[PDB]
């Protein structure tokens, strides 16, 4: 016959679970935590909410649910559903969703000495406030905050397990189950008991279980996806000044459309980033860069075209301008007769407004040699500049500065 | 009332509505399943899925709620809480979300011989298969499986709901012309309903109902399908447009990237399933190659266009078509000082004579081209056309059949 | 049923579900675990999560819910709720967005032996690492881990029905197809309890995409375009439509790249192929720009301030043409109107020498797209042959 | 407190039957008397054809059973009874679109002394509202909220509209009841009519659960000027410069890019509109008749563009202009159209003869191609005249028939009543 | 603990949750109600909804739970679920697409005295206003109106806690900042029950945007295209493409005015000024175009079948380009002889065709430097205005 039978009867008989498992009035239960991370399901950037897969180990004394061994045939464990006992009502306070408690409420493992062993899964949702400023090159700081719903740090005592004596001061990883996230690199994951000290030892916020987890993104995906093309395309904007300053040169036409090429890569990174106000990703100061110094190249071209396509009849080419921009930077016979003199008068004017003409279009030629030199340098500057900042932005060596402690197994 | 309470406890004074009420060991119940709808919702096309408004018309009967209505002031039947009696685990089996059972629990209905009859309401998504070869042009065959979860054919007997005057079986969904609202969207062509065995399994038997539904395209129609008719008219047109007008690539690209992203829009309506590719994505991707053939024949001609002697010359065959053979069938037909000034005047002039032979052999170039073009304007107008017709007849040819097999 | 009644009354009137059915505290249940598969509703790439429909068959004995038929009229299999009864709590350890455990509490089949059969449906959205690198010609390898929670091998034993999972009733996808599928039990020692072994049973499907639907809606039309990127080279310089039509084709490219990186998760552990080809026929496009734009420059050079380089003319005007055997190239006041016609011979004289100047850079700017065009078609023609080691021109 | 008296006399010791009608004899009937107050009107999702409303169902009914004599107990004139210990009728939202048919929360009734129950509970109502999307964005939608009794037949339960009294005498309440200290008005649509029929199915009959059902209607006007401002004014102006682009001279090298991007922006507007609707094929929204008639009328301009274009550029080295062609558009339609307006010496004289041929063969040659150009210029100002007005004509008339689009100003065309709160019958 | 679970049993023993905890029926339960919100959620601007993670305190006394310390080994206070007691019913009237009423059924302390603390979380989907005069520079004011439900004032009074809400363990947005916030007590008589007055606490919070994510990602986009706008007129006709330039800033221009039109709800309450501001850009850049058409038509006319007006000549020849200073713009031999003189009058006619085309084209080039000259100022008196 199965002992465990009557084993719980008796236990489980008389027994409130309602009523916390206090020997004496002035009893405080100790509850130990413990969480394991068996996948870290994403990052919701849009959402700002963290999404895990851990299985969270919660001990406790439960005077109450003890036994002699000796009195039902060995019997030192035994599993009862968690409906049927009393719980230390521990829940996730910084969820998203409304979601506090654990997903699936697994039995506890009751030992006849009382010591009670819960280790329920759980899909926990929570709030991770996402910095951007180094969007993709960014490494964010998610936290996981415990504590008890219901009992204050006059009845119930809050803290990290330890095994061997040594207190487990980090988020768990077992081996036998763990999934890389494939996107996200755990660096650091430490486990500290804080404190509310603008509340008392009631009120049920005083103390808390923080789980951290510094998680860095591997950008290789956005490099090569996002960033180079981006890179690539707005780069095109230097080639109009080799471009003929003439109808059919279509300077202006390139000029535009990186401009909306450039446009369209703004929209894209509005798909990946959250929509906070508190900073602008590196990202996206690229592209509102590179935007802005097209714009500049769009007037450019027009004041290039402007200055070529002048003529004598709209615009005078003052001495000035021609020196400084191309000596620094750089009967019947005496009609016949008069006719023959009108022709040659006639080719002479002519020529000499083409050669106006000529002289126009090579100032225009020397001015677009030197903004195409600006500009290069301009572009390759900012490029070089931005996501130079960018590949600096290292994971801090220490989970917390002030710490020596490296909070590692 | 008073009575009706006694009756009640009379009644379930032993009444275990765990279990299933076989007078003797080995008697089946047998369960009548009908179908009424009320509203057909969706069929989502991208998860594939159909959601209805049903009422489940179940009847079956329970020889232990039984009375002698004389005996109780005349009561006849009463209503009574569903859960407070059994009834045979009836569940769509082919739900898309997890929902098998229905949605509100109304009161059965117990006649005082026994016979129960149960007429809860639920909105239900159903996994429907959907057939993309036709899309928008298309009819669906969506179907709803109908059977008790728990008990097997040894157990209970499905069987067709009987009509209002119970003396005939309905072999087909009931809509109620006083609740019932049109999709808008989908036509109900057949709704048949069938008893299904399987030759591999004797112990399986389901009730299946059937939607043969039509989809009305107009909306597919004015916002995809006339804005394309439109971009392969200018894809037609380009090859009107002279070569010096400076403006061909920009129609053609147009064209192509307007029809490009009518392709990618159209992207989200379709279903993702790789089993076919629908009619409308056919004809999407059929403009778009004729436009992309278009932009190649008019860079073709713009380079035609802009030759001369200077840098190609002309080889015997392409003079002896486009010059030639071609152009009759597409109706295109087309005192020292007194020395050296005479000495000025013979240079000007034989200046003006080679310049007037160069120009003869580009102006003929130029008509090469020109030719070309008309017969690729003439060759496109006829393959936009016939494709076109084609494919729309096509769709058009796309019936659901009048025996609905089922 | 008046016997089932009382067979029912009688069973559970003294049975205490929270007790394992064993006849003694040593022993263990044997749970024999079949995975059936019905549908796979879906497969999110981009969240990894695979979502499918699957019964979750259980069988196990409990001596305590035996009866013998003799005694209740002959009455040999029942219906029971499963809530009345101990229930194993077969736990699905890589949930992802849904339920660990079974949440449909289906009533279950008991013979009078104390058999009981408990097949309960379930979604099962379980994490899928999906490895985008042959998309949309992947095939994806993710599965369910089942396995006893809070019980380890010595209490309750789990043990498959069969070395595959049940696809008998399998709904064909339409997106993908079962290439194989296995289910391996597993013996697993975790560091919370080291002492016990967990069992474990691993269901992993071999799902192969059919990629028709990703070919025809995005991987033409980027075929498409591609192959227009090097028909700017036919096009002439006074056309003054280059620019346009090279700049379409990136801006078409930068919308599909849009479109490509919105199909596929952000994962950095593998490029996925697609995204490098796209990125390499971006960096096709701009090479086309430039070197457009280069020859652009070259056929308006001026005559006036440019003069041809000997080199240059000799490798584009002496040597390269002979090489294109499929191209169509070439290989008192009396005085005063003396003087007039002199001036007018030698302004024609000096506008033919730079309009001579001019054409032998115009001919130069034709030789180099002629060699550009073939050099690009080539490339385009390799380059499409040996995408996705050539399934693409296989399909 | 003698509430707990009072509760534990009528639930307990009477032995309260919770599953049971509050009837004496089993064939009598109650009367459910059933009333909608509209809160607020969440939204209507044209795309998914729902219509969300934050209403407070009214019910009342009497129960024989929870009466008592005020003056045994306590003066006690009212109580306050959860409704999972009372019976209470179980009115359904027959047309919801989710799976949500009861009320959201399940608030204490309130019993008076003589049996008369009253249950007000909050809900939140998720209706199938078919949308008649065509004078979208000057349409008005019938939006219905139809509420069956599935637990009793109409032989058991009656239900009703809610009477009021004003002087006396009873006036049922047809309408929903709009609370101005509890109603927020929807910023899109506004309310016209709001009536509540008590409909009767006479080819069913009272044996079941399909013979009756209260349905409150909800006639609600759109308030258009978003649209207005947002979608139909850019789209307009983008169409007028498309007529426009009839005044580019041929030389520009733009006339076929400006019609070309007239008739890109209409496409894109003709697929914002669409994302915006359901895809329902009732009929064509009349924004969308709008904009495909607009691209219509662009394509046509694109075609004619391009004629245009052709006639310019023609030579006498390809084309021959032919007296009809020339007396048709170089003198009749441009004043229809009222637009404006010694060897030496003898090889010497042989050269300047030559030279004076060929200038004379290439001015003839320019003076063609001059009247090719003034051909093309007439074809295109003749199109500007034939286009340009039925442009203006047909957006105003698709415009100003959409203005003219107002509900009927009585719900039920075949009743003149008017389901107006300020005059009930 | 055998003391608690003594005194846990014989409270709950007769108790029954159904009734009011008054001594008698004619006294009223006072409920002391507030509320602490601990995070924003979101705020959805074009569904009207705000989401609220908050947590709801509610005190009152029950006299039915009251006990002597001495007699439970002192013990003098207890943890109890909710589900145990009396609850008041406090419901959210603007509930939009939540719950009405508290549905996390969390424990509740119990003094010895009767006194009861009950703080259960509660995520808060209400209707909200959306004002977007000024958007993407607004501030939201909306609200939570909370209420019992069935109890008039006579039976149940609740009371603010605090003259605000407390946001003492607020999470910052990041998207919004919290200006002022403050709950007001009201008594409202309603339709259906008109005798009795009905109590309900009313929370506002004024929330003001942060406007940084909408002016990178939309305005300063907007302000480039426009700016681009006005170098149309600088682009000379002969480059032929000033329509290009101006066709694509137009059309850029509508696509970001359509993606401002996602951004905001379609009520039309108020028209946001950003969206104004767009629209009478958009009718600014269609002059322009019209204004650059009519000027490209003007530097092609041809003289042979327009002639130049007076009105014409006098102003845009001789009046403007004087006014305007930053520019800087202003045998056979008979056969021989008459070819000789033909070809001397085509030069008379080609000479005097080309003299009156220039003088259209210098017209065209001065109307487009007004047009640089207005788009100017218009520029600046609008960049001075702002700052
Ligand atoms: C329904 O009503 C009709 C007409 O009174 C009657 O003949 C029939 O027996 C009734 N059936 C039921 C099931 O009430
Ligand atoms: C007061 N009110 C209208 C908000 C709710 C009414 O609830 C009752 N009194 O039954």
């Amino acid at each position: 016959e199965n002992e465990e039978g009557r084993l719980i009867e008796k236990l489980l008989g008389d027994y409130d679970k309602r009523i916390i498992p206090a020997k004496t009035l002035d009893h405080i239960i100790d509850v130990t935590l413990k969480l394991t991370l068996t996948n870290l399901i994403s990052l919701n950037e849009k959402e700002e909410a963290l999404t895990t897969n851990v299985w969270i180990e919660i001990q406790w004394n439960d005077y109450r649910l003890s036994w002699n061994t000796s009195e039902y045939e060995g019997i030192d464990l035994v599993r009862i559903p968690s409906e049927l006992l009393w719980l230390p009502d521990v829940v996730l306070e910084n969820n998203v969703d409304g979601q506090f408690e654990v997903a699936y409420y697994a039995n506890v493992l009751v030992y006849n000495d009382g010591s009670m062993y819960w280790l329920p899964p759980a899909i926990y949702r929570s709030t991770c406030p996402i910095a951007v400023t180094y969007f993709p090159f960014d490494w964010q700081n998610c936290s996981l905050v415990f504590r008890s719903q219901t009992y204050n740090a006059h009845e119930v005592n809050l803290q990290l397990s330890a095994e061997e004596g040594e207190a487990v001061e980090w988020i768990h990883i077992d081996p036998e189950d763990f999934t890389e996230n494939g996107e996200w690199t755990i660096r650091h994951r430490p486990a500290k008991k804080n404190y509310n000290w603008q509340l008392t030892k009631d009120d049920t916020d005083f103390q808390e279980i923080i789980f951290f987890l510094i998680i860095q993104r591997k950008p290789l995906f956005y490099i090569i996806n996002i960033i180079a093309p981006c890179v690539l395309i707005s780069s095109l904007v230097v080639l109009v000044y080799f471009l003929p300053a003439q109808a059919g040169g279509q300077k202006c036409t390139l000029s535009i459309s990186v401009l909306l090429a450039q446009t369209i890569f703004l929209f894209l990174i509005a798909q990946k980033v959250p929509e906070t106000s508190l900073n602008v990703p590196l990202i996206g100061k690229y592209l509102i860069f590179v935007m802005f110094v097209s714009m500049l190249i769009v007037m450019n071209c027009v004041i290039v075209l402007n200055v070529s396509l002048r003529t004598p009849n709209t615009h005078s080419l003052s001495e000035k301008i021609k020196h400084l921009f191309l000596g620094f930077l750089p009967p019947e016979i005496k009609s016949c007769v008069e006719a023959c003199n009108f022709i040659a008068k006639s080719t002479k004017e002519q020529n000499d407004s083409g050669s106006e003409n000529e002289n126009w279009v090579l100032i225009g030629k020397v001015i677009d040699k030197a903004c195409f030199w600006i500009a290069l340098l301009l572009f390759s500057i900012g490029t070089l500049a931005i996501f130079l900042t960018g590949h600096f932005n290292q994971v801090p060596e220490f989970p917390f500065p002030g710490d020596p402690r490296k909070y590692v197994p | 009332s008073v009575m009706e309470d006694t009756l009640l406890s009379v009644l379930f004074e032993t009444y275990n509505p765990k279990v299933r009420p076989a007078q003797t060991v080995g008697d089946k119940v047998t369960v009548r399943v009908g179908l009424t709808l009320t509203n057909l919702l969706i069929l989502n096309e991208k998860i594939e899925e159909m959601t209805t408004n049903v009422f489940l018309n179940l009847a079956w009967t329970d020889y232990r709620l039984q009375w002698d209505p004389a005996a109780y002031e005349g009561i006849k039947d009463l209503r009574i809480p569903s859960s407070d009696v059994w009834q045979p685990d009836i569940v769509l089996m082919n739900n898309n979300d997890g929902s098998f059972e229905i949605t509100l629990h109304v009161n059965v209905l117990v006649q005082h011989t026994g016979a129960v009859s149960w007429q809860p309401s639920a909105i239900y998504r159903s996994s429907c298969t959907i057939k993309v070869m036709y899309f928008p042009f298309d009819w669906q065959n969506c179907t709803m499986v109908f059977k008790s979860y728990t008990y097997d054919t040894s157990e209970v007997t499905l069987q067709h709901a009987l009509d209002a005057k119970g003396e005939r079986e309905v072999k087909e969904i009931v809509i109620n012309k006083d609740a019932f609202t049109e999709n808008g969207q989908w036509s109900i062509e057949h709704k048949p309903s069938r008893k299904n065995w399987r030759s591999d399994d004797p112990s399986y038997e389901d009730v299946t109902f059937y939607l043969i539904i039509q989809r009305k395209p107009l909306f597919y129609i004015v916002y995809t399908i006339i804005p394309c008719i439109l971009i392969s008219i200018l894809a037609i047109l380009v090859f009107y447009l002279p070569p010096d007008a400076g403006e061909k690539m920009s129609l053609s690209i147009s064209a192509l990237l307007a029809v490009t992203v009518f392709l990618l829009l159209l992207a989200d309506k379709v279903p993702e399933t790789s089993l076919s590719v629908p009619i409308i994505i056919r004809y999407l991707m059929f403009i778009m190659i004729l436009v992309a053939f278009s932009v190649i024949l008019s860079v073709v001609v713009l380079n035609l266009h802009h030759r001369s002697p200077n840098t190609h010359t002309m080889p015997n065959w392409i003079r002896q078509i486009f010059i030639e053979t071609l152009p009759p069938f597409l109706w295109i037909q087309r005192p020292q000082d007194l020395k050296e000034a005479v000495e000025a005047i013979k240079y000007i002039a034989e200046q003006l004579e080679s310049a007037s032979e160069f120009d003869d052999l580009k102006k003929d170039w130029q008509y090469v081209a020109m030719v070309a073009d008309r017969l690729f304007l003439y060759v496109f107008f006829v393959i936009c056309s016939i494709g076109t017709f084609s494919i729309f007849l096509d769709a058009s040819h796309n019936v659901p059949p009048d025996n609905p097999f089922a | 049923s008046e016997h089932e009644t009382r067979l029912v009354a009688n069973l559970l009137e003294n049975y205490n579900k929270v007790i394992r059915p064993v006849e003694h505290h040593t022993h263990f249940v044997d749970i024999t675990v079949g995975l059936q598969l019905i549908q796979l509703i879906s497969v999110d790439e981009v969240n990894q999560i695979v979502e499918t429909n699957v019964r979750l068959r259980q069988q196990w004995i409990d001596v305590r819910l035996r009866w013998n038929p003799a005694d209740y009229g002959g009455i040999k299999k029942i219906r029971l709720p499963s809530d009345d009864v101990w229930l194993p709590d077969l736990v699905l350890y890589n949930n992802a967005d849904g339920d660990f455990a079974i949440v449909h509490m289906t009533k279950l089949l008991l013979d009078y032996t104390g058999k009981i059969m408990w097949t309960p449906p379930a979604i099962f959205k379980s994490y899928c690492e999906i490895i985008v690198t042959h998309f949309p010609f992947d095939q994806q390898n993710c599965t369910m881990k089942l396995g006893i929670w809070t019980y380890d091998g010595t209490k309750v034993s789990i043990s498959p029905e069969s070395d595959r999972p049940d696809l008998s009733t399998f709904m064909e996808s339409g997106e993908w197809v079962m290439k194989d599928y296995r289910g391996w039990k597993h013996w697993v020692y975790y560091t919370c309890c080291p002492d016990t072994p967990y069992l474990d049973i691993t269901y992993h499907f071999i799902m192969q995409r059919i990629p028709l639907y990703f070919v025809v809606n995005v991987i033409i039309p980027c075929l498409l375009f591609s192959f227009l990127t090097g028909l700017v080279f036919y096009l002439p310089t006074d056309s003054g439509e280059k620019m346009t039509l090279s700049i379409s084709v990136l801006l078409s490219l930068t919308v599909f790249l849009l479109v490509i990186v919105e199909l596929i998760p952000s994962t950095s552990s593998a490029v996925p192929l697609i995204g490098k080809y796209m990125l390499f026929t971006m960096i096709f496009v701009i090479s086309s720009i430039i070197i457009t734009v280069v020859v652009i420059n070259t056929h308006h050079r001026s005559p006036s301030t440019h003069t041809m380089p000997q080199w240059v003319r000799k490798i584009f005007i002496d040597t390269i043409p002979n090489v294109m055997f499929f191209s169509t190239m070439k290989r008192p006041d009396v005085k005063s109107a003396i003087e007039g016609v002199k001036y007018i011979a030698e302004h024609m004289k000096s506008d033919e020498e730079s309009s001579n100047a001019a054409e032998e850079w115009k001919y130069v700017a034709m030789v180099i797209d002629h060699i550009l065009l073939c050099v690009f078609m080539l490339i385009c023609i390799i380059g499409t042959v040996s995408v996705f080691a050539g399934r693409l021109i296989e399909l | 407190n003698e509430e707990e008296r009072l509760i534990n006399d009528l639930l307990i010791v009477n032995k309260y039957n919770k599953h049971v009608r509050p009837v004496k004899h089993n064939n009598e009937v109650v009367n459910i008397a059933l009333s909608l107050t509209l809160s607020n009107l969440i939204s209507l999702k044209e795309t998914d054809e729902t219509l969300t409303s934050n209403v407070w169902m009214d019910h009342a009914w009497y129960d024989h059973r929870l009466t008592w004599n005020a003056s045994e107990y306590s003066d006690i004139s009212i109580l306050r009874l959860p409704p999972e210990l009372v019976w209470i009728p179980d009115i359904v939202l027959q047309n919801n679109n989710d799976g949500q048919y009861h009320v959201a929360y399940f608030c204490n009734v309130l019993v008076r002394p003589n049996g008369y129950v009253t249950w007000l509970p909050p809900a939140i109502f998720r209706s199938s509202c078919p949308i008649n999307v065509l004078y979208f964005p000057f349409d008005w939608q019938n939006c219905s909220l139809k509420f069956t009794a599935l637990n009793y037949d109409a032989n058991e339960i009656t239900m009703d509209l809610m009477t009021d009294t004003i002087d006396g005498k009873d006036y049922p309440i047809e309408w929903i009841i709009i609370d101005p200290e509890a109603f927020t008005e929807n910023g899109e649509w506004e309310i016209i009519h709001k009536p509540a029929k008590k409909n009767i199915y006479p080819d069913k009959f009272p044996n079941g659960t399909n013979y009756q059902d209260v349905t409150f209607y909800l006639i609600i006007r759109r308030k258009p000027l978003f649209y207005v401002i947002n979608f139909i004014t850019p789209c307009v102006l983008i169409s007028f410069l498309a007529s426009l682009a009839f005044y580019l001279p041929a030389e520009s090298g733009e006339k076929m890019s400006t019609a070309i991007s007239v008739l890109l922006a209409q496409a894109v507007f003709l697929l914002l509109t669409s994302q915006r609707l359901p895809e329902t094929a009732l009929a064509v929204p009349l924004i969308g008749k709008y904009l495909m008639f607009i691209m219509s009328l662009v394509t046509g301009v694109i075609v004619n563009c391009g004629i245009v274009l052709n006639f310019h550029f023609r030579t006498p080295s390809t084309h021959v202009l032919s007296t009809r062609v020339k007396q048709i558009f170089l003198e009749k339609l441009p004043r229809i159209l009222h637009m404006s307006r010694h060897d030496e010496i003898k090889s010497g004289i042989d050269s300047t003869n030559y030279i004076v041929k060929q200038i004379k063969e290439k001015n003839a040659y320019d003076e063609e191609v001059g009247n090719w150009n003034l051909v093309g210029q007439t074809i295109d100002r003749l199109s500007m005249f034939i286009i340009t007005p039925v442009m203006v004509l047909g957006t105003i008339f698709i415009f100003v028939m959409g203005n003219f689009n107002h509900p009927p100003a009585k719900p039920f065309e075949g009743d003149p009543f008017d389901y107006s709160s300020d005059h009930p019958r």
